[PDB]
């Protein structure tokens, strides 16, 4: 309390440098602070969430301002396919003149950075056209962040502090959040689309000054209240429409065309409008479900209690889970993180194949960057979901209240779960690695016709069920006699079939034996990471080796060398181990995506179709082949604009290597070395005049694991980001 | 038993080392171990090196309690020598520590009271969720 | 670049003056007894 | 360290016992000249106070860094000199 | 045919690959004496390549665009030899080895010192158990139905 | 301060220009300023107004 | 065709300073 | 400031006391075992956390348990 | 407690031999002994021992 860790006495009284490290590392864990009550915990969390919102909005405002100030948004808008967007300017005093010449891209007057976030396409699609629009948005977002800061400060005041019962009103919070935050927000977005952005793509200009007089439709709101909702879809945009101009432009606002806009190769705007309108209606209806102050609606506890199978196969069913979830913040955090990870993976998978932004899918580097970014985010989020679930088992789980319900019966057959997961992982690993090595041996001996190439007929059958007429399966949407084809042949199927039978886009790419092998390696990675995380979560409360782990908390180094040795015994260590597998799996996924799309964009898909069936093919035709321009960023003959990416590549290799030092070498060596260093310092003339305040010590065991994992992950991310950006920007194809 | 005092007894014959006392002894506690030898013998210093113990009383300054106890354990198991050690503070306060009541800790002695004993098995401890928002640790109960 | 001289002031500031002040303040704060 | 015999422990001399000595400390008061001291105590004595020294250091460093950065001539800094060659086109004709 | 795959005999690219391999082997052969051992070895390799290509073409394998055989494992009656038959043979062999190992473990469990027989194998008993593994599926189903295959009172940790 | 001047002038970004001496001297003065700041913060963190001496 | 005025930059900087003051107040409230 | 607890499954074999490198444990007269003695931990302020006592305890599960806590200049084992 | 030579099943939850059979060695008849039964097992635990003391209410007659 006296010293820096004001929230911890044990850390405050520590005389070593461990105090600073652990005060930093445990600052944002409010349940562990001294004299912490539930009410203070909830209010502090609520204010911190306000602060996070303010930070997010300031980040967006900064992007907008820097693009409006130093970017060529208007020049890019004039010629989207021939101008490189500008992220921010460069002012580095350490440059030399050749670098200043090399980084002057775009139409800029000085060195700049080319943007790969895709915000140009997103802002252009939603109606923003000039720099004044971006400036207005930046100022507005500054105001919004200020509003959230004021809100946090106010709702922390004694008069305005909410009570603990307010934070536990699940039905009312879910009712408002589901109705407003989802349905009304999507309804407002549909309003923006219809009222502003659709006219922009047809050569109109609608702003705040003429919003009240510019009709979205020639006969506005007449048919809507007359029941003639089909009037708004009469005249869609033509296939010869030019985005941003009135050439071949329709007047419909809610079409249901399906497919892609031919000029921009993205989804129609009116499709997106009807989509967000339907989503808004569904969410607003779904909000009016749970009971509140008006005496109608369902009650979530009664729903959980009623659902319980007779015959006792599930035990007591979902009984008692309401209080377990309401009183545990870690259970809620785990559920939210799992859902968010699934949703992020969905975003990544569904954005590369159905691009929503005009001019995207022609900026190859942006597409690759977006995919990799959100996929790595999803992986980290999933690992966090499992970690905070393990924290729930250790901290908030009460065995007596969850007597014989589903939650306890999960702990009941945990050995069966872990055993069958181990079997699945072993099976996938053995037979997949065996097939890869067998193919390697076959091609090494000069006989590539002896390799085991298995056709992925299930995924091909699914593709044919979608209407792809390449594999000759002739089922469902591929069959003209099917009821589904006849039912959909007028609403959405023309455009959808035209898009899915095109072999130039990324909508249901053609697949072969290599794709089969890679999806199987991905399945191996998923089941193995799940094995590690589930083993950590279920064995968190105790095992045969240490039956009282729940008394030692979530994170602790070990239990000593007794009983054979107990290194890496806590559930935190299972998190630590599973992070490596998560990184490896996401690496496999991104490697596969990037190589397939490189071959697609160069037009040479045969190289992937032939070289992906063996591992030497990967190592030779992906990495070594595509690292040429990257490693030639700077050489004894000068430097290119890829110099920064080459430097980042080497930087990532170096940081990743440095992480190994913390990962492999442990503490006692370093502690003794520091002891010798302290002796040396105390005995040196002109240096004894200076004394340390904190006694130097080596890092803790858990701290060493964390620092090694951090250096490792940073090196991983920076290396792959540099390689991806350079290998896709050197060619742009 | 009446705890013993300290006096001016000779130190063992040692030629010096870099493993001796540091500024911690100056600004914090340091430890002194005393023993009696029947003859001069060579023993290994806990700080590294070999020393000769005098015939009669001996006195040795050490930086940690573990060093004193390791040297005393070696003396007892190898030379059959009884020993004492104390704790010295910078202001001059002396604290007698190892044979607290004159009997070594591995021998049961009357007048000792249990400390930290729990009257249950280790499997009967409570759950961390039961003692939520309380300062207990489920092993202090 | 409406100003085009602002970076020449802001980048040195945020890069050198801000880290110095913040590190000095944090070092004083953590090296206390209160 | 009483020092009479092989005794090195003595509660009377605890600084000798703990080895708290000054190895090279010299306490001769006469080092410099009187007028040197007059001049240096007159001029260098202003910066003795430490809070004022901190404020002066921070303000002076900020001012110096800003002035040098914003007024440096192009012939010294390449970043202020700017590009002097025609820009290079991108791979697919993208500028 | 299936997934737009052509038969190997009908396909072009299979024959192209055969021609390329034979041409490479003959180019290597051009360096040696006609009756020397390297010539005989190279000729043997050439004949083996010809026989392999003929067998693959005549066995009824589908061929991809790149000219290499592909496998079908969805259960098709025309391609059972690709997956289903070797799978059944492997299942028989693996069940045999696993079943005889389990039987030997069970028989050794009731001994004066099971660990000694665990490291030093009782060869006669092992041979008897190994020979009795021909009809392992029948014995396995027998013990599954008789209730002597699974256990119910096993050691577990604190749930 | 006297010893610091040489390394900054002989080696540096402007060592081959016509203002090498001035640039090196300014760099040495800046280093002296940074070390003065370090000394000030160390003295603040180490000593209080009441402690006799160490 | 627009390029952002200098007075616009002045306004943005002043707004950012005010937002920073508000953030300082919120952080002080959280710490205490 | 580690905490050492003794549980009533102790048999009084005195191995933990002999294994302790800093004299934290000692034997105390007791009733409840054939040896009629139990271990005690009065000098827990001197415990370093080595867990030799736990390694020396013969019992299905340990009768002596060490719970690591706040670190001190004695717990950190610092000679400087 | 159980007689010498009995076969008993351990019911202590933190025991290494939970749900495993033992072999009663000796029972202490002193009034105040808390774990008087001595049981010997076949396999050693992680610490390498194969003998433990149990209360009469932590064993099963089979
Ligand atoms: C209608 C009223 C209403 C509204 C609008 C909100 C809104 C909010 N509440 Mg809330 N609340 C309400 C009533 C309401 N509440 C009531 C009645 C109670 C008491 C019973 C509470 C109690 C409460 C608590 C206790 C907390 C909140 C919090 C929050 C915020 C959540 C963080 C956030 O912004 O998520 C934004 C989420 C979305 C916009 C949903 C988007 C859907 C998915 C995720 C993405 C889909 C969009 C699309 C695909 C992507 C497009 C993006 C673009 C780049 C293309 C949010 C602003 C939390 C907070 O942060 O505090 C400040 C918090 O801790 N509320
Ligand atoms: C929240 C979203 C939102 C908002 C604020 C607006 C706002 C506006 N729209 Mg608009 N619009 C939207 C969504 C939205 N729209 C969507 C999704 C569509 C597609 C169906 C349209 C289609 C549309 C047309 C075709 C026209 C407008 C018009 C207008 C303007 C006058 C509205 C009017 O006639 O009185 C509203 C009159 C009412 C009777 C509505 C009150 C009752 C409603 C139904 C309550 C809604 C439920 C509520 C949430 C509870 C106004 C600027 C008109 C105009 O003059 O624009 C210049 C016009 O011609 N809009
Ligand atoms: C919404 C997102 C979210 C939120 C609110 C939290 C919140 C929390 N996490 Mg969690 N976590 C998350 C995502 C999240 N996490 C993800 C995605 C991962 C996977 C990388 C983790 C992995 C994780 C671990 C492994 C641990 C936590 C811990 C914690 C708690 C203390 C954090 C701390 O000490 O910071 C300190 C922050 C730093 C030192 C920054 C280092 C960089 C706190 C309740 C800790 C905890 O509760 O301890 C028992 C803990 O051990 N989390
Ligand atoms: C590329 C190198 C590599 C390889 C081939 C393996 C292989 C394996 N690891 Mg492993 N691992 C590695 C690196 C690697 N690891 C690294 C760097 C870490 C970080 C510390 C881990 C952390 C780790 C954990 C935490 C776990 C595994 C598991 C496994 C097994 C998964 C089952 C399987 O696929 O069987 C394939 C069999 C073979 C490849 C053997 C070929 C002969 C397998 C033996 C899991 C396991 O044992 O599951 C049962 C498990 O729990 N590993
Ligand atoms: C390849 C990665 C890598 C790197 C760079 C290091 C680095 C180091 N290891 Mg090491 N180590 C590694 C992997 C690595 N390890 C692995 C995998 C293991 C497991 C076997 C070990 C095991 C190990 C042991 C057992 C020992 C070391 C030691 C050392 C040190 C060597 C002496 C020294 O100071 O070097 C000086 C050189 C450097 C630190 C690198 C050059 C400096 C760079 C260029 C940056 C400097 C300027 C920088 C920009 C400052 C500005 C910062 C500011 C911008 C914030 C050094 C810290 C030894 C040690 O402690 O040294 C006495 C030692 O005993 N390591
Ligand atoms: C997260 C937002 C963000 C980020 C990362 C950046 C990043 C950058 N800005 Mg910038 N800027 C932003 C918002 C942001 N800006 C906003 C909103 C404004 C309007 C006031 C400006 C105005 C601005 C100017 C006028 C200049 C820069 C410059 C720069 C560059 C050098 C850094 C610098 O001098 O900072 C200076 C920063 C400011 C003057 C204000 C930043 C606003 C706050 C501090 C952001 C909040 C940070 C974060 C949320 C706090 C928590 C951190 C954890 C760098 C690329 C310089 C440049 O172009 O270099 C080439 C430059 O001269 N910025
Ligand atoms: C991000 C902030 C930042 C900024 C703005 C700079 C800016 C600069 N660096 Mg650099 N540097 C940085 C971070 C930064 N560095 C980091 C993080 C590292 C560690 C890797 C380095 C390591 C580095 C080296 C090794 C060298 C530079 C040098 C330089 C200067 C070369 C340009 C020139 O013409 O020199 C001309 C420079 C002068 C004539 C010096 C006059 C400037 C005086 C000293 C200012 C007064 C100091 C002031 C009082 C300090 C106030 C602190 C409060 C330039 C001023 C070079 C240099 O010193 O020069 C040089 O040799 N830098
Ligand atoms: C879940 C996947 C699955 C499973 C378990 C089976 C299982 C089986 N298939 Mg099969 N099959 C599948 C997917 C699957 N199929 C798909 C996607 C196709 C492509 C349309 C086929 C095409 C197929 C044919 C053509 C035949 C089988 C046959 C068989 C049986 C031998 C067996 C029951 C055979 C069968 O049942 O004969 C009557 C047979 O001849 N399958
Ligand atoms: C790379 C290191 C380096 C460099 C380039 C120089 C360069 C120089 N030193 Mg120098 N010097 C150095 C290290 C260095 N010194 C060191 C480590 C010391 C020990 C403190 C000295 C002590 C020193 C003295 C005492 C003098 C120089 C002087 C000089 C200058 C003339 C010779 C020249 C600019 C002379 C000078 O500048 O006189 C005008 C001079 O009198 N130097
Ligand atoms: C440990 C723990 C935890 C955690 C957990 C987790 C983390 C989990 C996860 C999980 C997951 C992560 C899951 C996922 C899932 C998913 C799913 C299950 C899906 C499904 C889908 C479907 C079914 C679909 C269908 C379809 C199709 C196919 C097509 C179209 C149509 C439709 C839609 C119908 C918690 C916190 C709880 C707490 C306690 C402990
Ligand atoms: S952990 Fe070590 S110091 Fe502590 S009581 Fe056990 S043996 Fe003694």
């Amino acid at each position: 309390a006296s010293r820096f860790p004001k929230f911890s006495r044990g850390l405050s009284q520590d005389p070593t440098t461990r105090r600073i490290w652990f005060g930093i590392a445990t600052a944002h864990d409010f349940e562990s602070h001294d004299d912490m009550t539930e009410e203070r915990l909830y209010q502090k969390i609520f204010a911190s969430h306000f602060g996070q919102l303010a930070i997010i909005f300031l980040w967006t405002s900064g992007n907008l301002f820097h693009v409006a100030w130093q970017g060529n948004f208007e020049a890019w808008g004039q010629d989207p396919l021939h101008v490189r967007p500008i992220a921010h300017a460069i002012w580095d005093p350490h440059f030399g003149q050749p670098a200043v010449e090399a980084f002057t891209r775009g139409g800029a007057s000085g060195p700049v950075n080319i943007a790969y976030s895709g915000v140009y396409q997103w802002w252009y699609t939603i109606g923003l056209r000039t720099n004044q629009d971006l400036y207005g948005g930046s100022i507005f977002l500054l105001f919004v962040s200020a509003l959230f800061l004021i809100a946090g400060w106010l709702h922390l005041q004694p008069k305005w502090k909410p009570s603990v019962s307010w934070f536990k009103n699940a039905e009312s919070r879910l009712n408002h959040h589901l109705s407003g935050l989802f349905g009304v927000s999507s309804l407002a977005w549909t309003g923006h689309l219809v009222h502003v952005a659709i006219p922009e793509s047809r050569g109109e200009h609608v702003r705040w000054n003429n919003l009240l007089t510019a009709l979205p439709h020639p006969q506005g709101l007449g048919p809507f209240f007359a029941g003639q909702w089909n009037v708004y879809a009469q005249n869609p945009d033509s296939n010869s429409h030019l985005f941003g101009t009135s050439e071949g432009a329709g007047t419909a606002i809610l079409t249901f065309l399906g497919g892609f806009h031919p000029q921009t190769q993205s989804l129609w705007l009116t499709d997106m409008a009807h989509h967000h309108l339907a989503i808004a209606v569904i969410f607003i209806i779904a909000g009016h479900m749970y009971r509140t102050n008006f005496g109608i609606g369902h009650s979530m506890k009664e729903i959980l209690e009623a659902h319980t199978p007779p015959g006792g196969r599930l035990g007591r069913g979902h009984k008692g889970l309401y209080d377990t979830i309401n009183n545990s913040l870690h259970f809620q955090l785990g559920l939210a993180l799992a859902s968010l990870g699934v949703i992020t993976s969905l975003v990544a998978q569904h954005m590369y194949s159905l691009p929503p932004y005009a001019f995207l899918a022609q900026d190859f580097t942006t597409q690759a960057a977006l995919y990799t970014h959100h996929q790595y985010i999803a992986g980290f989020i999933m690992t966090g979901a499992f970690a905070h679930g393990a924290i729930f088992f250790i901290r908030d789980y009460n065995p007596e209240q969850n007597k014989d319900n589903v939650l306890a019966r999960m702990l009941e057959h945990k050995e069966a779960i872990i055993s069958h997961l181990s079997w699945a992982s072993l099976f996938l690993g053995f037979h997949t690695l065996g097939l890869y090595v067998h193919n390697d041996v076959m091609l090494a001996f000069g006989t590539p016709e002896k390799q085991i190439l298995i056709e992925p007929v299930f995924a091909q059958w699914i593709q044919s069920a979608h209407g792809k007429a390449l594999y000759g399966f002739d089922v469902l949407l591929s069959s003209a006699d099917s009821p589904a084809f006849n039912a959909g042949q007028t609403l959405w199927l023309p455009g959808w079939l035209d898009a899915i039978n095109n072999n130039s886009n990324s909508l249901f790419l053609t697949i072969g034996p290599g794709d089969f092998l890679v999806h199987h390696a991905i399945a191996l990675g998923l089941h193995t990471t799940t094995l590690i995380l589930v083993k950590g979560a279920l064995d968190a409360r105790g095992s045969k080796l240490m039956p009282d782990k729940k008394e030692f908390g979530y994170s602790f180094p070990c239990d000593g060398p007794g009983r054979g040795g107990t290194c890496d015994i806590s559930a935190w260590d299972a998190f630590y181990l599973a992070v490596f597998w998560m990184l490896n799996t996401i690496g496999w996924v991104t490697f596969y995506w990037h190589w397939k799309h490189i071959t697609l964009w160069q037009g040479n898909v045969a190289q992937f179709n032939e070289s992906s069936t063996y591992l030497m093919g990967w190592l030779r035709d992906y990495l070594w082949l595509n690292s040429s321009q990257l490693i030639n960023g700077y050489n004894p003959f000068g430097m290119n604009s890829l110099s920064v990416w080459a430097w980042m590549f080497l930087f990532g290799h170096l940081v990743w290597a440095t992480g190994f030092m913390f990962l492999i070498s442990w503490r006692g060596y370093w502690q003794e070395l520091i002891e010798t260093l302290a002796w040396a310092h105390e005995r040196t003339p002109l240096a004894n005049l200076v004394r340390w305040k904190d006694k130097p010590v080596a890092l803790s065991i858990v701290q060493a694991r964390l620092v090694g994992l951090a250096h490792f992950s940073v090196g991983y991310i920076f290396t792959y980001a540099a390689f991806l950006i350079a290998s896709t920007s050197g060619k742009f194809g | 038993t009446p705890p013993t005092l300290n006096a001016d007894t000779p130190a063992p014959i040692f030629g010096g080392s870099t493993g001796g006392l540091l500024r911690k002894a100056q600004v914090e506690e340091f430890y002194v171990i005393t023993w009696e030898s029947p003859k001069e013998q060579i023993f290994e210093m806990p700080t590294g090196g070999a020393a000769i113990m005098r015939s009669g009383p001996n006195l040795l300054k050490l930086a940690r309690k573990e060093q004193c106890l390791a040297l005393g354990a070696r003396l007892r198991t190898k030379f059959k020598i009884q020993y004492q050690f104390y704790r010295v503070f910078p202001n001059g306060e002396v604290q007698y520590l190892h044979p607290k009541d004159g009997v070594y800790p591995e021998k049961v002695n009357a007048g000792r009271s249990p400390v930290g004993v729990n009257n249950r098995s280790i499997g009967k401890n409570a759950n961390p969720a039961e003692l939520k928002f309380a300062h207990k640790q489920a092993y202090d109960l | 670049m409406t100003a085009s001289y602002l970076p020449s002031i802001f980048v040195p500031l945020i890069g050198l003056v801000f880290p110095a002040i913040t590190m000095a303040s944090l070092f004083i704060y953590i090296e206390q007894d209160e | 360290k009483y020092g009479e015999k092989s005794v090195y422990f003595d509660l009377g001399e605890i600084d000798n016992t703990t080895g708290n000595w000054d190895l090279y400390g010299n306490d001769d008061p006469n080092r410099y000249n009187g007028f040197q001291n007059k001049f240096f105590e007159t001029f260098a004595g202003a910066f003795t106070k430490r809070g004022l020294l901190l404020k002066f250091l921070v303000l002076g460093g900020a001012t110096t860094i800003g002035y040098l950065g914003s007024t440096s001539s192009p012939d010294l800094l390449a970043i202020k000199n700017g590009p002097k060659q025609v820009p290079v086109m991108g791979p697919r004709g993208r500028k | 045919d299936v997934a737009g795959l052509t038969p190997c005999k009908e396909s072009k690219g299979f024959a192209k690959r055969e021609k390329q391999e034979i041409k490479k082997l003959e180019s290597r052969l051009k360096l040696y004496a006609p009756d020397s051992a390297p010539a005989l070895a190279l000729n043997a390799t050439i004949e083996k390549t010809k026989r392999r290509f003929a067998f693959y073409g005549n066995e009824g394998l589908l061929c991809g665009t790149d000219g290499l055989p592909h496998l079908i494992v969805d259960g098709d009656q025309a391609h059972l030899g690709e997956f289903v038959y070797p799978g059944l043979v492997f299942l028989y062999i693996a069940g045999w080895i696993g079943w005889v190992g389990r039987a030997y473990l069970i028989d050794v469990r009731t001994s004066k010192k099971p660990t000694e027989k665990e490291i030093i194998i009782d060869v006669p008993l092992a041979l008897r158990i190994m020979s009795k593994g021909l009809t392992w599926p029948v014995a396995a189903i027998g013990e599954l139905r008789s209730g002597k295959l699974v256990e119910k009172s096993a050691n577990i940790t604190v749930s | 301060g006297y010893l610091l001047v040489g390394p900054f002038v002989l080696t540096g970004p402007l060592r081959n220009s016509a203002v090498r001496g001035e640039a090196g001297s300014l760099a040495a003065a800046g280093l002296v300023t940074i070390l003065t700041m370090c000394l000030t913060i160390y003295g603040i963190a180490s000593f209080k107004e009441g402690e006799p001496s160490k | 065709m627009t390029s952002i005025s200098d007075s616009q930059i002045i306004v943005a900087l002043v707004s950012a300073f005010i937002t920073g003051i508000l953030a300082l107040r919120l952080g002080k409230s959280l710490y205490q | 400031a580690h905490s050492v607890k003794i549980y009533d499954t102790c048999i009084g074999c005195t191995q933990c006391v002999r294994a302790c490198p800093t004299d934290v444990l000692e034997m105390v007269p007791w009733d409840g075992c054939k040896a009629s003695q139990i271990a005690s931990a009065p000098r827990t302020e001197d415990c370093v956390g080595c867990k030799r006592c736990e390694s020396a305890c013969p019992t299905d599960f340990l009768s002596v348990r060490v719970y690591l806590g706040a670190e001190t200049t004695r717990s950190m084992g610092l000679a400087y | 407690g159980p007689k010498r030579g009995s076969i008993v099943k351990v019911l202590r939850r933190e025991s290494y031999w939970f749900n495993d059979t033992g072999k009663v060695v000796a029972v202490d008849q002193a009034p105040g002994v808390r774990y008087p039964v001595v049981v010997r097992f076949d396999k050693v635990n992680y610490a390498g021992v194969s003998t433990n003391n149990y209360s009469p209410d932590e064993l099963e007659a089979a």
